């Protein structure tokens, strides 16, 4: 690509969600979602291979139908009330159709079958964007209408996302799919609590971003896309094992790391409203979500694997890849539990 | 975990570039035939077209 | 008005059912998206003209704009699919599972 | 109709064995139809007849689960008169698991489903008895 | 949930109401913890780029520490203002609706009778 | 400053540097044909810089002290041992072959980095586009098994398309008895004990595979020994070439930018050589690999980045 | 008990259950047709749930 | 919204054509302007849960001005009864309903 | 001339149905053109001229490119029109039958509120301003240049960036 094209496309990606936030009109929110859709595709398809073409096609076709369903909901609301804002006393069918379309946009189960494929079929960057910057505005729509939502199917979609993300990421050798299933489970955790104190949704979102972005950078630093490729890290970049370990053990919520904070306070604010046993199920399947992280950091850190003879050139040569924000994002994660009242 | 269905799943490449069965360049074959006025009455002129 | 709005809603539902239920081809799916766009346009415009809300009349034009942009990029990806596989069919996009 | 499945609780266990029975059987058949839809859409068969056979197998299986569950529950409430006792639901869940192991020829699945369904059904009765609310409304 | 609070100015970091709150000490334990976070961040950035630790980037480490503390001070001032707003609204609400929070007074252990459960 | 999009916009483009002899040129042939003598004189006459052939010790010479390292750091292979024992169970053969492929890859990368940055043309010999010759020689004999050839061809499939071919190749041929005579007159006991079948397989692989498929993209200049001598004739033939029929015609400033950024990072270059295809002849095991890594980081000049080493003499390390 | 049955009941039953559900769950074929059919099933079930609950 | 930038800057990019009773191009009232105005002025200062029960009369009036169901049902009942009478031989319409009147102006 | 709008709506429904059955993009785009013409006609029936004419123009311009592409990419040796499949023909006929039957049903389950066949043509226009000027559509759409100058900016940027997006996808 050329600089003017990159400026245009990245500015459009920045303005998609930024339009979706600073917009009372739901039509302009839809416009922002379409901006994100339209501008992400040139970078999913920048390498021009069959995997990239398939990923971009699946993304486009899955997101356009959800956009059209959200537009159906908006048009029905305008017909009902003569207003471009979801008031109260709308129709539950409208609100549920909106919620299902947004679930298809995010990747929540049972609308999840497209995210691992697409994340596999693209570079390490544009998986980061796809999993972090594209989850925000769809979440903004829900955040703005959290009292209107059905507490039933919001939780069914959550629970299904947790179960399917854990059971998907359990058996994936490819890391681009493990991060996608992690995204699915974390979005389940968010959307479970979204009708209850929606600030915790944004908390879990920021935690998830601050974990995943360093992880995708770690995979970038040697173009790692497989367990057997991240296992050859004690020979190439052996100073990253510590942070990778602590961040994976944060993603799988464990106490002293800040990745247990979202699950903990989410279970708290659910137990305040008698969502006891659903919270128990989610907390218990988060362990199955943690199992493959444990296996992963075994494979790379604790039982260092066989290496190759050609990996010694890598030892001779030098690197410049860590961007000075890897350390910051990995250290604000894994170490910011005592600041939890300053987070909530 | 090899199921009965996933036994045939060969792993992917490393650069995310698959080796494909290269399709044939099956161009369109036209008869710029003798009846054609640009032809002088008696010219067949088979030709292959990519459009 | 209520009758034609019901019928437009059912038409959108049919186009949605279509674009969900795939066949071998893809451009048929894109055409179902175009039909959904058309039905939503008509519903919005009919509402604006019924309620005499001229301030909302800029909304269907924006719908058409962004929808034809969607069709444009879908058609670009269609070009790419053809260049790769040569046959436009959807059942060939089955190598990401591995 | 939601009233038809809420009528499971208008009279206690040990009463109206047939009503509860094919209520639960209809419920199991519904869930089996859902499972068949997901198993035919994803992972289809080599032919529509094979697909319909799959659907019937799943559906009548789940119907057998529900039938034996409801029968065993209202029986073990009729016998040993104790409707407010989740052990009846446990025994019924074990009968369900054993039927799952019959239709799917495996003793491991039989005992697995027995334990799991029994604990689940006992927890269900404890919820119905103590006032637990899955899918609660936001109150704080 | 307090975004609909009256007088809530939008996208305002520190309202003048927060200026009546006592600020941190600047010796606060979580602020020096953030300084420790910044120090460890500099050390990790050195370890990742194959540089000497505790010896290489003494301007980078100082910069990290300053950034962390200089952000944590104001973020903590904001969070204290927010918790104060919470408590203020809560006390005002119990003052407004006393009937829902009745002035309860409890009995002594002489008048009430809790059951005895022998261990044996 | 490090090069990037910012410097490109600021105006350190590539097409503003190429004039006429901004050309990659590779001199190929069999074991003893006069490629060093030819390439050095070509570089003298045209203004290019001669890159010698990329043996085992290239990553050692282009890094650090510029000295050779112990045989366990810059590989674990030996060419002498390959000659005096080629069918060893210890897979010295393919270890050597893959190490030399990687070294030729890094050679080509540094060559392009000099070309695309300075515009100066670059001379080479026996590049990555002709390193399979010795592999097919090994495989026609029993020196390696087929799985190693699959590994080699996979890594070539991953690495080769990302780089541009040479504008021209200069293949000088000698009959097999003549190269064997020049070897026996060269004075090396390890090269003397080589079969004529190895050299004939080399010649056949060259003339059958390397010449045509590179003639589809380059200007072949097949010469013989008595034309390998008199190198001024080769230079005079080079100067009056019409450098057509290549992918270099469809390269603008931004193709050059992304290639030059791919080449700026040597780990981005060598990533597809470190792949986890677990061959017994390439694997090293955790204990040996850790021992080697610690001994390597326990060397002078190593253990940290280049400028950050007070054990050498670097200074201002506490303000970098 | 120790080596076979307490291993069969508590840990290995869990392992078999979760890996079996993993297999029958994630063994998909990357076809948009099947995924979108499933999405249709989900839409249908949710509008049915709404129609019943109300 | 989520990021109330427009209030932070005072601008109104899109929050001046949210509802019907908002500044049509030439001052032509959208129908139910009065009802929507009344509902919006009753539901101000209040937020949501309380306006959903303290301004329900006005919302009902607006919902009946816009979707206009009770008038449909009323005229349907009238026409049904009229058809019944005319089929029973009881009712005949007057001159100014079969198309024979003295037009007013 | 009161069932005009119900006729047009039902024809739009049938067009979108035959569209959803997904024959070749030729006949599919023909259905699109028919349905867009019908949509233009009903929008006119509700008092809207410019919006309908623009629907027809834009969809014609799109379906032209769709023909061009489907002759290049989405073509078979046997394009499989509607009648080629007894199954698709049966689904089409069943859809029309279910249209008729469901409309007859909704004409019974409720007196009025969903579908009103006895009262039809009485509820189309809803408080016209019998004296008026500068009242048509076109004024509202021209408010994109005044009182709605955000829609114009955002759509213009959409198209501008779409150009670059298309160039890069096709590159
Ligand atoms: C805990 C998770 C550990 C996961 C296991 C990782 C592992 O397998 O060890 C690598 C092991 C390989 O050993 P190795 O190849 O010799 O290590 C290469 C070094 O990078 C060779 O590095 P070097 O010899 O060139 O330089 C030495 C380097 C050595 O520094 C290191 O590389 C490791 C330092 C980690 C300290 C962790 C302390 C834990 C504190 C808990 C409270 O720097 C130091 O001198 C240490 C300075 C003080 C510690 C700095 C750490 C700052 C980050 C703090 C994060 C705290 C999180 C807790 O395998
Ligand atoms: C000691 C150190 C403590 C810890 C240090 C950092 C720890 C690192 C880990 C943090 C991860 C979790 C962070 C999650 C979080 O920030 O809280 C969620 C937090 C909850 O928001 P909320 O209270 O539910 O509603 C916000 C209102 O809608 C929006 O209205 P508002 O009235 O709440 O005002 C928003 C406020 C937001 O500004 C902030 O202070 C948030 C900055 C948080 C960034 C993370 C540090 O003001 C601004 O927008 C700043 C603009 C300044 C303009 C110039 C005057 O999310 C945000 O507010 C993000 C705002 C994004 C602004 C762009
Ligand atoms: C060192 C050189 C730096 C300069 C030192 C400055 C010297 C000075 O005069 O000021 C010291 C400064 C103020 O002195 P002060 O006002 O006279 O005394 C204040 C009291 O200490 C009052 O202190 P406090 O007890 O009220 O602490 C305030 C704050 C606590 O704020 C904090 O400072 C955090 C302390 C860390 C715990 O919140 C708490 O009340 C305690 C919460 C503790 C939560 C810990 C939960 C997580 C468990 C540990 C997880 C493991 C770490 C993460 C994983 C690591 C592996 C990757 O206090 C300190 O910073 C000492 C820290 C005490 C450590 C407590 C550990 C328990
Ligand atoms: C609640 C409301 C708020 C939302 C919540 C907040 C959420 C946080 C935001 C979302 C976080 C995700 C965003 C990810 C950003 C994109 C990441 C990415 O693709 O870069 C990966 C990037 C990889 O770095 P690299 O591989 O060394 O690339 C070096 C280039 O090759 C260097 O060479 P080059 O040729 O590629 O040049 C690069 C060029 C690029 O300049 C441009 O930006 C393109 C525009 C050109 C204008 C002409 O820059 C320049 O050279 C100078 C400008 C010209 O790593 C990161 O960006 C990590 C930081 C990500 C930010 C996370 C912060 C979370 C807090
Ligand atoms: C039309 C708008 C969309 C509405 C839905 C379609 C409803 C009509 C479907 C009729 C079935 C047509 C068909 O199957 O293909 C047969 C034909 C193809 O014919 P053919 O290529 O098989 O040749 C037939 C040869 N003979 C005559 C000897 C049998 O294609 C069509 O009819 C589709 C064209 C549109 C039909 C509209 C007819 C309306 C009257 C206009 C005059
Ligand atoms: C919902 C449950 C679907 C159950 C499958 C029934 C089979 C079927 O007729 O629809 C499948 C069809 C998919 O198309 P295809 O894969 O090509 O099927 C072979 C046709 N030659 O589907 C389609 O092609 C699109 C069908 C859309 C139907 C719209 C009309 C609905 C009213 C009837
Ligand atoms: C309203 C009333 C609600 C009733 C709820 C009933 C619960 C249904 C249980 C979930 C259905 C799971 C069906 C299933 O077994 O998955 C099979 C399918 C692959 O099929 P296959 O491998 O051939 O079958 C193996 C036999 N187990 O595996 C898959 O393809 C995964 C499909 C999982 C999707 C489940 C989502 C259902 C919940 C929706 C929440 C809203
Ligand atoms: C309160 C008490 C609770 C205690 C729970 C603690 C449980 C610990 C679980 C650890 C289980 C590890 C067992 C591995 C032993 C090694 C066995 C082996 O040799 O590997 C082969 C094994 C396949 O064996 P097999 O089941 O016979 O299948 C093949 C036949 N076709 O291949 C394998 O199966 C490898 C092992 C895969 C593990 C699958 C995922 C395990 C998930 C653990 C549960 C997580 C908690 C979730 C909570 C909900
Ligand atoms: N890829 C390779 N595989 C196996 N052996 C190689 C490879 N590359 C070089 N060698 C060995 O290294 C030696 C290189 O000799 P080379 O052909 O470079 O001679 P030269 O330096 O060009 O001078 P002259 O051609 O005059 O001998 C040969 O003996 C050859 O066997």
């Amino acid at each position: 690509m050329n600089p003017i094209t990159l400026a245009i496309i990245y500015f459009t990606i920045f303005l998609g969600p930024v339009i979706t936030m600073s917009s009372t009109n739901l039509m302009l929110m839809w416009v922002g979602l379409e901006f994100s859709l339209l501008a992400i595709i040139p970078m999913l398809i920048n390498k021009k291979n069959p995997r990239s073409t398939e990923a971009a096609t699946k993304y486009f076709v899955t997101q356009a139908t959800a956009s059209m369903i959200i537009l159906l909901a908006i048009v029905l609301n305008y017909k009902q009330l003569g207003t471009w804002m979801f008031q109260q006393q709308t129709n539950g069918l409208i609100l549920n159709m909106t919620l299902m379309a947004l679930s298809m946009k995010l990747g929540l189960a049972p609308f999840h079958f497209w995210l691992p494929e697409v994340t596999q079929g693209i570079p390490l960057h544009m998986g980061l964007i796809l999993l972090t910057w594209q989850k925000i505005a769809p979440l903004s729509i829900l955040i703005q209408i959290y009292p209107l939502l059905n507490s039933t199917i919001i939780l069914m979609l959550a629970i299904t996302s947790i179960f399917m993300g854990a059971w998907g990421g359990l058996n994936q050798t490819q890391m681009r799919k493990i991060m996608a299933y992690s995204s699915i489970a974390h979005m389940g955790w968010m959307l479970a609590i979204l009708p209850y104190n929606p600030s915790l949704t944004l908390l879990n979102l920021m935690i998830y971003i601050i974990l995943t972005a360093p992880m995708f950078m770690a995979l970038m630093l040697n173009n790692s896309m497989t367990i057997n490729s991240i296992s050859l890290l004690w020979n190439k970049t052996p100073a990253m094992l510590t942070m990778i370990s602590l961040m994976l053990l944060s993603l799988g919520g464990l106490p002293p790391l800040t990745g247990f904070l979202p699950k903990w306070i989410i279970i708290t604010e659910l137990m305040k409203n008698n969502c006891l046993i659903m919270a128990t199920l989610m907390a218990m399947m988060a362990l199955l979500n943690l199992f493959f992280y444990t296996r992963l950091i075994y494979s790379t850190s604790l039982t260092m694997f066989p290496t190759n003879n050609n990996s010694k050139m890598m030892t001779h040569q030098t690197k410049t890849k860590p961007n000075l924000m890897f350390s910051t994002l990995a250290i604000m994660s894994t170490m910011t539990l005592p600041l939890a009242p300053q987070l909530i | 975990y090899p199921s009965k269905e996933t036994a045939h799943w060969k792993p992917p490449p490393w650069n995310d570039v698959d080796i494909l069965k290269e399709k044939a360049v099956t161009n369109m074959t036209l008869n710029f035939g003798p009846q054609h006025p640009a032809a002088h009455g008696v010219l067949r002129l088979v030709l292959e077209l990519s459009g | 008005m209520p009758s034609t709005f019901f019928n437009l809603t059912m038409a959108f539902s049919l186009s949605l059912l279509g674009t969900l239920m795939f066949r071998s081809h893809l451009m048929s799916t894109l055409l179902c998206l175009e039909g959904m766009v058309l039905s939503l346009f008509i519903m919005t415009s009919v509402t604006s003209l019924n309620s005499n809300s001229m301030s909302s009349m800029p909304i269907p034009i924006t719908i058409l704009v962004f929808a034809a942009c969607e069709a444009a990029v879908g058609l670009a990806l269609l070009v790419k699919v053809s260049n790769t596989y040569g046959t436009d069919y959807v059942q060939n996009l089955n190598l990401l599972q591995c | 109709v939601k009233r038809f499945f809420e009528s499971y609780h208008e009279v206690p266990d040990g009463t109206q064995c047939h009503r509860k029975t094919y209520i639960t059987t209809a419920l199991g058949g519904i869930c089996g139809i859902i499972g068949s839809a997901y198993s035919v859409s994803l992972n289809p068969a080599d032919s529509t007849l094979e697909a319909v056979a799959r659907v019937g197998r799943y559906t009548f299986t789940a119907a057998a689960i529900g039938a034996m569950f409801g029968l065993t529950t209202c029986v073990s409430a009729q016998v040993r008169e104790k409707p407010d006792d989740p052990l009846n639901y446990f025994i019924g869940g074990c009968a369900g698991g054993l039927t799952l192991g019959a239709r799917t020829h495996s003793y491991g699945t039989a005992a697995m489903g027995c334990v799991y369904m029994g604990t689940a059904a006992a927890l269900f009765k404890i919820g119905k008895l103590e006032g637990w609310e899955l899918f609660p409304t936001p109150k704080v | 949930m307090m975004n609909g609070r009256p007088g809530h100015e939008p996208l305002k970091f520190l309202p003048d109401e927060a200026r009546s709150l006592p600020p941190p000490k600047l010796n606060d334990p979580r602020l020096v913890y953030m300084g420790l976070l910044g120090y460890c961040t500099g050390l990790m950035d050195n370890m990742l780029r194959m540089r000497p630790v505790m010896r290489a980037g003494l301007h980078r480490q100082l910069l990290f520490v300053t950034s962390f503390v200089f952000a944590g001070y104001f973020y903590l001032k904001r969070q204290n203002y927010l918790y104060a707003v919470k408590d203020h609204d809560m006390f005002g609400y119990i003052k407004l609706h006393p009937e829902d929070f009745p002035e309860k007074e409890k009995k002594t252990y002489a008048e009430i009778l809790e059951p005895f459960h022998p261990v044996r | 400053l490090r090069y990037g999009l910012l410097a490109a916009i600021l105006g350190d483009k590539t097409t503003k540097k190429l004039h006429e002899y901004s050309r990659v040129i590779t001199v190929d042939g069999n074991i003893c044909s006069g490629k060093n003598k030819l390439a050095k004189e070509i570089a003298q006459q045209l203004g290019m810089k001669h890159y010698p052939e990329a043996g085992i010790q290239y990553s050692s010479t282009t890094t650090g002290d510029g000295r050779p390292l112990d045989i366990e750091f810059s590989g674990s292979c030996s060419l002498e041992k390959f000659y005096d024992d080629p069918k060893s169970n210890d897979g010295n053969s393919y270890r050597l072959q893959s190490w030399l492929y990687a070294s030729r890859l890094l050679q080509y990368a540094d060559a392009l980095e000099h070309l695309l940055s300075t515009g100066q043309g670059v001379v080479l010999e026996r590049s990555i586009y002709s390193d399979f010759v010795f592999l097919e020689a090994m495989y026609n004999q029993g020196y390696i098994r087929k799985q190693c050839v699959d590994h080699y061809n996979e890594i070539k499939r991953l690495t080769l398309p990302e780089y541009l071919p040479p504008h021209a190749v200069i293949y000088i041929d000698v009959p097999v008895p003549e190269v064997q005579s020049r070897i026996q007159k060269k004075g090396d006991p390890h090269e003397m004990k080589v079969t004529s079948a190895y050299l004939q397989d080399i010649e056949n692989a060259y003339k059958k595979t390397f010449l045509p498929k590179m003639s589809e993209m380059c200007e072949v200049l097949v010469y013989d020994s008595w034309e390998a001598e008199d190198p001024t004739k080769v230079v005079e033939d080079i100067e009056y070439l019409k450098y057509n029929k290549g992918p270099w015609l469809k390269q603008d400033d931004w193709t050059f930018h992304y290639l030059r950024m791919l080449v700026q990072d040597k780990t981005e270059v060598l990533n597809y050589t470190t792949i986890p295809v677990y061959l017994p002849e390439i694997t090293i095991g955790a204990h040996q690999g850790s021992r080697i890594y610690n001994s390597f980081r326990e060397l002078p000049g190593r253990k940290y980045a280049p400028g950050y080493n007070a054990e050498v003499g670097d200074k201002w390390i506490w303000l970098k | 008990l120790d080596l076979i049955w307490l291993e069969k009941t508590i840990p290995k039953s869990t392992s078999t259950l979760h890996t079996n559900m993993t297999t029958l769950t994630t063994n998909q074929k990357g076809l948009i047709k099947l995924y979108f059919m499933s999405f249709l099933i989900n839409i249908i079930l949710i509008i049915i749930l709404y129609s019943i609950n109300l | 919204p989520f990021l109330d930038i427009q209030k932070k800057l005072g601008i109104s990019l899109d929050r001046h054509f949210m509802f019907l009773s908002a500044e049509q191009p030439y001052k032509n009232a959208a129908r139910c302007h009065a009802f929507e105005k009344e509902w919006i002025e009753c539901a101000h200062g209040i937020g949501g849960t309380r306006a959903k029960k303290e301004c329900k009369i006005e919302f009902d009036d607006f919902e009946e001005c816009l979707l206009r169901y009770k008038t449909m049902r009323r005229m349907h009942d009238i026409k049904k009864q009229r058809e019944k009478l005319m089929k029973e031989g009881k009712y005949t319409p007057p001159p100014h309903h079969s198309g024979r009147e003295e037009p007013r102006p | 001339m009161n069932n005009y709008i119900f006729v047009l709506s039902s024809l739009f429904l049938v067009g979108c149905l035959g569209l959803a059955l997904k024959p070749s993009p030729i006949y599919g785009g023909l259905g699109l053109i028919v349905s867009g013409f019908v949509g233009c006609l009903m929008v006119l029936g509700f008092g809207g001229s410019f919006l309908g004419l623009m629907v027809f123009l834009i969809y014609l311009g799109g379906m032209l490119v769709v023909f061009g592409y489907t002759t290049a990419m989405a073509t078979e040796e046997y394009p499989e029109t509607w009648g080629s499949n007894w199954l698709i023909l049966g689904f089409l006929v069943l859809g029309v039958i279910m249209e008729v039957f469901l409309i007859c049903v909704l004409n019974y389950y409720d007196e009025v509120g969903v579908i009103n066949l006895d009262g039809l043509g009485d509820w189309l226009m809803y408080e016209v301003d019998d004296v008026g000027v500068m009242l048509e559509g076109g004024i509202g759409v021209a408010a994109m240049y005044s009182c709605a100058t955000w829609m114009m900016v955002v759509a213009g940027w959409s198209l501008f960036a779409g150009i670059f997006i298309i160039i890069e996808i096709t590159r």
